[PDB]
């Protein structure tokens, strides 16, 4: 017909924002290392420019990001169909299809069509096909407005087609449109609970019960989502600061003297290096200083060997009888120095063997037969009444230190250790001095033999739970408390530790000086061990399970310190109460939040602008269009835009426009004044300001140039330039709802029937379809209004057919309906109705179950008894009576 | 009399090839060498052990390569002891360790997404040489509050450096800037990130470009700020419509709109012109004194609407500096040390106010107007000056000399250079001279070694040792021979693709007393190499014209790269970039990341020989006691 | 069409990351570690700690092992340790030795602790020159 038909047009539909997500390899042998790959691909339907980015990864060249390659995909004739991100159900909107003619020397006569879709009321129906014919000048564009009303939510579809007469030219566009329910996206915080099974649960089990969300103001027939969030609460434990490296400089000393004094000098340097290694303080101390310190340790060791007697024991002089204590102290120092320098095993293990064979008595006691000359170097052992216990503990501690080094070389070692342990064990309770309780406490704890009353004695011997002390030299109390700290670490009694370490550090003892040997060695051994063993954080191992009534199987998650911040999420479409169970170590958080669509109380459109549009016949068809807008602000609006679309077959007066364009506060494009080709159907008037104190009004005339049955309403849209979303749209059309578009949108309000074509047999047939769950006689008690919904409160006068809802006679039920349906239903208070519907019409839950009046709901006016007396109401009244009697007495067939 | 020496980088990385240069100066016969790397300070581990032999054939110069395995934090620095035994003699050095094991780069298919859509992304796993590697990686997705919502552990083994991944964006979600954060699981403290925006949007149909006539505003320009607006459909056609333009001032993070600068203008044939008048700008602020605006910037917002009223697009141009001069001078490429009596080379970097390199700008040393030059494509001009043999510091002032400008509008800058301190005031120096043009792989750089010492000892210097640092590691080491009397020798250095994006050349010699003591003399230079890829990648049309193509039509894509390479692709609608053009992956950003991680800190030379080594990112240690000072700092020192 | 893996194997005295996961994707990785031990000596981890789901729907490697490994104190007459100083020697503990003057080495100068708590190679001797 000089045209291409609508059945023979394939609409463009492929519009990804990104594609070509492919991995390919270059295997073609190259020219100078450069391989050239040829690949075939299919350009999508979009009319735009693509950016193709390539990235390569070579085993020898590495990574290379190519420069972008642009490919422009273009046509000379096409439709540009631009839709909003979303539109609201049951709200009349105007979409625009813009037709483009980029041909240089050719005018186009085009027939454009919008396809019918049951999801939208439009001028095109299942049998009536909205088609227009328009003429597009060369190198120009043209907009085609379509007023529609979306009916159901979800991803719907809009498709418009076009073709030029006399040439083989067409184009179609098929895009999806997002339809959303009425109301506002809301969420409610249902629960926020602290998870801590250790503290909040019975025998370490915390069960938490969660209620459903209220959702009383929920929009009928909409989805909700309950979100369940779990997260861990990581807690750090504070570790006391290390002793600053600078404080230890004075401990790096040169060892000199004989058997005893050489060890006095060796002590501070060994323990200082040990402490600096553990706390990682060499960088700050001076990295290159460590080697000199090692050499001094080596020298101390080498010099000590000159006082090793043939028996492998030690004394101040080679002619002096060997000391039990000194020999045990050498083992103590050398065993720790094994981590620092090459120590001869045979020297160390020889000393151990000698202690065991020569100096351990049959009751397990170690005994001194030749006291050291430097009595000040033995710390709290000096003048200690509890001589056998303190020395045995001291020697036993040295043996434990050497145990792994001397394991294969001294077979008598484990039995000696056990024997010494037995003696300490049997005599511990009788101890009176805090020093001995501390040192023997440590010795027994190394063996796992400090329990019950002995453990209790050890702990309660501390004063203020932070120190072990006796009257006398304060250096002895520092030494003792250091032994006790080591015992505490051995027992892993970490909750008792912090006050003890605080007391020690508070003494500001940094070693060195006369009689400082044991205090210096022990304080830094204890504090080093503390840094090595103290935990940085609370343990976090939470096992969390939830049971939703909607499901059968537990959903279980574990919370860890490692991923404590990680947000575990679970979602359900059901609005159900449920349970959460928590087990294990540590703390966490549970939050429950339900997202839903809530009914609105006030208008959600035109919140920044007020827009009244009027259209009245003028005193060759002619009407005058008046537009009144006010800004809703504390200040006048800045530069704003009036986007106006004409009613079908209308065009603005010219000389009227020119008078507005000469207006000082307004502006009209010279473009939209140099036209006269049905392109005059859309118009933009630019406003410098929009007053906020009052209405800003303007008016002009419009001339009908084209007659047609289907006159589409015109539209006016107002907004400020900086915010397109803060707009307001009003539609306009002539009068003297009706007709055609209102009508098509009213169809799903309820079952439409022309009164006096409804028969008795017909009602009995339809009311008895399975699926029809309720049949009531109602009385409208009250009409109630919301922004988008009317709520009809019905008194139930008769339960003709009962379903799921066990409503009783005299009780009330609420029937909700879209505001668009108000005139169609024409319900009046105090009047009676026959109503029936499906199980799909139910909403909410007992005793808050509600009814939706939908497309399958029967709603019929039941005449009052006084009206029924009139001859002209007799048929309907009697039919209703016979209908009711039949349904109650015999029920639906079968 | 033999002196044994070892040279390694200043900072050693984990799981990266490292080289250790070994020299036996004045050695006879074969010298066995054992190189061991231990943990500091415990020596519990043998991190490395390698053997080699120094022979007269190799001129008693060799190397060993070693790799330090994955460690085992509180952020305290780790150290190793590097040790070399030459025959019986031990030379050792404690060296700082970086816990980084390479780079991760992240590419998203788009810059912006709607809820419901799927983020397609790729993680490229490379080492410090930007070569593909197979390792275990941890990946986190983060919401605009910084909370992780998704977490995965993946291996990139046998994947040729590419980890393909996806994440589904829920319909119900928080809008704004989301993040992808990834780390090698052996090096958890170096996290690599990228962002993507989540927003409810529709794709625009055209693009708008806002561009001022100058990339700055001169505060005494009575013409004000002139701006050109350009509108163009995504398919190439020009736009007819209307533009709304408004200006503002930026002062720190404070933005001050200028309401009186709001103009509405026609867009005809895709173009519009709009001016911010000087009077409006000055009346828009409270500070009467115009000079107080200097240091602040201007921004411009343009909103274009089609005549059909069918689409609207906003675009902004910010960071337009209010200045007194169109230029700024930087000495960030010039060594801060010189050798008295020898030429001193000035690399003067001139930029436009936005920070881009200025081109063909005349610069000149103030006081020596004779010494002038012309800035090149990279904004660098080279000025060589002759120095006196005094210890007096070099104060140098450079000015621009654009004849088109007035004197008040010329840029100026002053720097100071200190004399390189010789050993025991011996006045012995080494000076490296080099060419500074656009340097590209495949070419040869002539390195000039200029000696300056006493004639009584000059014959002792029979060679120089040189080292090339690149991408934070030792690329090559070598020897440049010298005959008696050769006070200048040339090294033909072949520039391969391994020199990208830059390198440092350190050279030194050593000799005996002259009072019996060992003297070490060093110098260094830093050289820029033209940015590209090591290989190459190009995408173009496999046609045959047939453009412009049509919706649905097949097309041929020509991909020219390097053999055996794996190529990954993506096609994106330009409208997306009209919405968001941030966080995109480019090669220059990669090289930027690499150059940030450089362990050398200065453009060259040094306070003394040890300074020369350390500033270049090297340790030096000899058996006779000469060595670099300890470096404890992962980062380069600050102003 | 898409390669999946059943969960990694469980091990005696050990565990692995993502233990609350039943279906594993392609390239999905998992890291093993040992439980704390009751005795004075901790468990050593033998083998690779990290395995992933690659081709063929199998795990790249066999799962590692968690057991007590403890070699005896190495003693070299007329020799000295120069590395690996310590009292205890667990899996992969490495010790270097160096003979005293007037003595030469008979064996490797470097020894490592086996998975069967044996030195490999055996402890060297220092012999009279
Ligand atoms: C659950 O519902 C509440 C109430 O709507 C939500 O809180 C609100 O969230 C919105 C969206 O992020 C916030 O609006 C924004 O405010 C910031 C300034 O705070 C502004 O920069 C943005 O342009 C936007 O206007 C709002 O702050 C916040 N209000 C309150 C009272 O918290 C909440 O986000 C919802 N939860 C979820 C999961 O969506
Ligand atoms: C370390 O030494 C080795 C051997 O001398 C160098 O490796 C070779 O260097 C020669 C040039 O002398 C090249 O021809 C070979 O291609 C290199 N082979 C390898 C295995 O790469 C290496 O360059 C040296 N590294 C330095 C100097 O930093």
């Amino acid at each position: 017909e000089d045209i291409i038909a609508e059945e023979n047009i394939v609409s463009r539909s492929e519009f990804p924002e990104s594609w070509l997500w492919n991995v390919e390899d270059l295997k073609e042998p190259p020219k100078n290392g450069i391989s050239t790959k040829l690949m075939n691909i299919f350009l999508k339907d979009s009319i735009t420019t693509w950016e193709i980015l390539a990235v390569s990864m070579s085993d020898k060249k590495g990574i290379c990001v190519a420069d972008p390659f642009e490919v422009t995909v273009m046509q000379d004739f096409f439709i540009d169909l631009r839709l909003p991100y979303s539109v609201v159900r049951n709200e009349q909107v105007e979409i625009r299809a813009v037709l483009y003619n980029y041909r240089q020397n050719q005018e186009l006569k085009v027939r454009v069509e919008l396809l019918h879709n049951p999801a939208f009321c439009s001028l095109a129906t299942t049998k009536r096909r909205h088609q227009q014919t328009v003429t597009i000048p060369p190198k120009s564009s043209l907009s085609v407005p379509y007023v529609i009303v979306p009916l159901k939510t979800g991803l719907q579809e809009v498709e418009v087609k076009a073709a030029v007469y006399h040439h083989f030219i067409s184009d179609g566009v098929r895009k999806s449109l997002k339809v959303v329910p009425e109301g506002i996206r809301m969420n409610k915080t249902v629960a926020v609970r602290t998870l801590d099974p250790e503290r909040l649960g019975r025998e370490g089990v915390q069960k938490e019960d969660i209620p459903p969300a209220d959702l009383s103001d929920q929009v009928p027939d909409t989805e909700s989502e309950t979100r369940i969030l779990l997260q861990g609460t990581p807690v750090a434990q504070m570790t006391e600061d290390a002793v600053d490296a600078e404080r230890l400089k004075h401990l790096i000393v040169t060892p000199s003297g004989c058997g005893e004094e050489n060890m006095i000098g060796m002590t501070p340097t060994v323990i200082a290096v040990h402490y600096l290694d553990e706390t990682e303080q060499w960088e700050k101390f001076g990295l290159e200083k460590r080697q000199g310190a090692l050499e001094l340790i080596k020298k101390g060791y080498t010099q000590q060997l000159a006082f090793r007697q043939p028996s492998s024991a030690f004394a101040a002089f080679v002619k002096r009888a060997p000391s039990t204590w000194l020999t045990a102290y050498v083992v103590k120092v050398f065993s720790l120095a094994v981590n620092l320098i090459a120590i001869d095993s045979q020297v160390l293990c020889g000393a151990v063997k000698w202690l065991i064979l020569e100096k351990q008595k049959p009751d397990g006691v170690f005994q001194e037969d030749a006291p050291v000359i430097h009595q000040e170097m033995i710390g709290g052992l000096r003048n200690n009444n509890e001589k056998d216990m303190a020395l045995t503990a001291f020697v036993l501690i040295s043996l434990q230190e050497a145990k792994d080094i001397c394991e294969e070389q001294v077979n008598s070692l484990p039995g000696s250790i056990t024997k010494a342990g037995d003696f300490l064990e049997a005599n511990y309770m009788n101890l009176q001095r805090s020093y001995t309780v501390a040192i023997a406490g440590y010795a027994l704890a190394q063996m796992g033999r400090l329990k019950g009353p002995l453990l209790n004695k050890f702990l309660t011997t501390a004063k203020d739970k932070n120190r072990w002390e006796d009257p006398g030299k304060q250096l002895y109390n520092v030494e003792a408390t250091s032994y006790a700290l080591l015992a505490l670490l051995q027992l892993k009694d970490f909750d008792f530790v912090p006050p003890v370490v605080r007391w020690l550090n508070e003494q500001r003892y940094y070693g060195g000086g006369y009689g400082s040997t044991q205090a210096t060695f022990m304080v830094f051994q204890a504090l080093a061990q503390y840094q090595k063993d103290a935990p940085d954080h609370q343990e976090l191992n939470l096992d969390v399970s939830l049971q939703l009534p909607s499901r059968s199987s537990k959903i279980t998650h574990r919370i860890h310190w490692e991923s404590a911040s990680l947000l575990r999420s679970e979602e359900t479409k059901e609005n159900e109460g449920f349970t959460v169970t928590a087990e294990g170590k540590g703390q966490g958080t549970l939050s429950v939040v339900t997202m839903y669509h809530a009914k609105a109380k006030d208008q959600l459109t035109c919140n920044k602008f007020d827009l009244k549009v009027t259209i009245k016949p003028a005193p060759k068809n002619t009407m005058i269009l008046e537009i009144c807008t006010r800004y809703r602000g504390d200040q006048d609006a800045t530069m704003s835009i009036l986007d106006i679309s004409m009613m079908t077959g209308f065009a603005p007066d010219t000389d009227d426009l020119k008078q507005l364009a000469n207006g000082v506060d307004r502006y009209i494009s010279k473009y939209e004044l140099d036209k006269a080709f049905s392109d005059r159907n859309t118009l933009i008037i630019y406003l410098d300001k929009v007053s906020h104190s009052e209405d800003d009004c303007l008016a002009f005339k419009v001339h009908q140039y084209f007659n047609v049955e289907l006159i589409q309403p015109g539209a006016v849209k107002v907004y400020a330039y900086y915010n397109l979303e803060e707009s307001c749209t009003r539609f306009y059309h002539p009068e003297k709802c009706r007709d055609e578009l209102c009508r098509c949108a009213e169809e799903n309000c309820f079952i439409q029937k022309s009164d006096d074509k409804v028969t008795l047999e017909e009602r009995l047939d339809k009311a008895c379809e399975p699926g029809v769950d309720y049949v009531y006689k109602t009385r409208l008690v009250k009409v109630q209004l919301s922004n988008d919904f009317d709520e009809y409160i019905m008194a139930i006068e008769q339960t003709i057919k009962s379903g799921s809802d066990e409503v009783q006679v005299g009780q009330q039920r609420t029937f909700i309906s879209p505001i668009k349906c108000r005139e169609a239903l024409k319900l009046e208070e105090k009047k009676h109705y026959l109503m029936w519907g499906l199980s799909s019409d139910f909403w909410g839950e007992k005793p808050n179950l509600s009814y939706i009046i939908g497309k399958d709901t029967w709603v019929e006016h039941w005449p009052e008894e006084d009206e029924c007396q009139d001859e002209e109401n007799q048929k309907q009244c009697q039919d209703l009576g016979a209908f009711t009697e039949s349904m109650v007495v015999f029920g639906c067939p079968n | 009399s033999p002196m044994y020496s070892i040279i390694t980088p200043n900072i050693l990385r984990l799981e990266s090839e490292e080289t250790m240069v070994l020299e036996a100066h004045d050695a006879q016969g074969d010298v066995p060498v054992t190189v061991t790397v231990h943990d500091f300070p415990g020596k519990k581990l043998v991190l490395s052990s390698e053997k080699t032999v120094l022979t007269p054939a190799t001129n008693h110069m060799g190397n060993v390569t070693f790799t330090i395995p994955a460690n085992r934090e509180k952020g305290r620095n780790k150290f190793v002891t590097v040790q070399a035994t030459f025959g019986t003699q031990v030379v050792e050095k404690v060296v700082l360790v970086s816990l980084q094991s390479g780079y991760l780069f992240i590419q998203t298919d788009k810059t912006i997404y709607t809820p419901g859509s799927t983020v397609l992304y790729r993680i490229f796993t490379v080492n410090h040489k930007l070569l593909p590697v197979g390792r275990t990686v941890m990946v986190n997705i983060e919401n605009p509050e910084g909370i992780p919502v998704k977490q995965d552990s993946l291996s990139s083994q046998n994947q040729l450096g590419v980890l393909p991944l996806s994440w589904d964006i829920p319909e119900l979600v928080n809008m704004g800037q989301w993040k992808i954060r990834a780390y090698y699981e052996n090096s958890p403290q170096q996290v690599f990130s990228t962002e993507f925006e989540v927003k409810e949007y529709v794709l625009p149909s055209f693009e708008v470009i806002v561009e001022p006539t100058e990339k700055f505003y001169y505060i005494y320009n009575e013409k004000g700020l002139e701006v050109t607006i350009t509108a163009r459909f995504l398919y190439g056609k020009k736009v007819e419509g209307t533009a709304f333009v408004i200006f503002g001032i930026q002062d720190g993070e404070q933005r001050i709109s200028l309401p009186e600068s709001l103009k509405r203008i026609p867009i005809e044939d895709g173009s519009g012109e709009v001016v911010l008048s000087r009077k409006v700008l000055l009346d828009g602020v409270q500070n009467p004194r115009a000079e107080d605006l200097v240091g602040k910037s201007l921004y411009v917002s343009a909103t274009v609407i089609l005549h059909s009223g069918s689409d609207m697009v906003q675009a902004e141009r910010s960071g337009i500096p209010i200045v007194t001069s169109p230029y700024q001078i930087h000495f960030t490429k010039t060594p801060k040390y010189f050798k008295p009596g020898m030429p001193f080379d000035l690399m003067v970097f001139v930029t436009n106010p936005d920070g881009s390199p200025a081109y063909r700008v005349p610069v000149a040393v103030q006081g020596e107007d004779t010494v002038q030059s012309l800035t090149q494509g990279d904004g660098v001009a080279k000025l060589s000056i002759n120095t006196h043999p005094s210890q007096k510091p070099l104060s140098i002032t450079v000015r621009t000399k654009k004849q088109e400008l007035s004197e008040a509008e010329q840029a100026t800058r002053t720097m100071q250079a200190l004399p390189y301190s010789t050993v025991g005031n011996s006045n012995n120096y080494l000076h490296l001279s080099v060419l500074r043009t656009e340097l590209r792989p495949g070419e040869t750089l002539n390195v000039n070694f200029l000696l300056r010492m006493d004639r009584a000892h000059e014959a002792k210097i029979r060679y120089y040792t040189y080292l090339i640092m690149n991408k934070g590691r030792l690329l090559k080491a070598g020897r440049q021979v010298r005959e008696p009397g050769q006070d200048l020798v040339v090294l033909p250095l072949s520039i391969t693709t391994d020199f990208i994006p830059s390198f440092r050349l350190v050279a030194y010699y050593t000799l005996i007393g002259a009072s019996g003591q060992r003297e070490v003399v060093a110098d260094s230079v830093w050289v820029d190499v033209k940015d590209s890829c090591v290989g190459s990648l190009v995408v173009k049309s496999g046609q045959s014209e047939d453009r412009q193509p049509v919706p649905g039509q097949q097309m041929t894509l020509k991909i020219e790269g390097d053999h055996g390479a794996r190529v990954v692709l993506v096609a994106v609608d330009k409208g997306v970039f009209v919405l968001n053009k941030k966080n995109k992956l480019t090669q220059s950003k990669i090289w930027d990341v690499v150059e940030k991680a450089d362990i050398g800190c200065t453009p060259g030379s040094g306070k003394d020989y040890a300074g020369v080594f350390s500033d270049a990112g090297l340790t030096f240690t000899s058996s006779s006691g000469q060595q670099t000072a300890q470096r404890a700092e992962l980062q380069c020192p600050q102003p | 069409e898409k390669v999946l893996c059943t969960p990694p194997p469980k091990i005696k005295n050990g565990k692995h990351t993502f233990s609350e996961v039943e279906v594993f994707e392609y390239l999905d990785a998992v890291t093993y570690s040992c439980d704390p031990a009751p005795g004075p000596d901790p468990f050593s981890l033998i083998g690779e700690s990290t395995i992933y789901c690659g081709d063929n729907s199998v795990w790249s490697r066999a799962a590692p092992e968690c057991k007590v490994v403890k070699c005896r104190f190495p003693v070299v007459e007329n020799g000295k340790q120069i590395s690996g100083f310590g009292k205890k020697f667990y899996y992969k503990a490495t010790v270097m030795f160096e003979c005293d003057k007037g003595f030469y080495l008979d064996g490797s100068d470097t020894i490592v602790c086996d998975s069967n708590s044996t030195w490999d190679p055996p402890v060297p001797k220092c012999l009279k020159v």
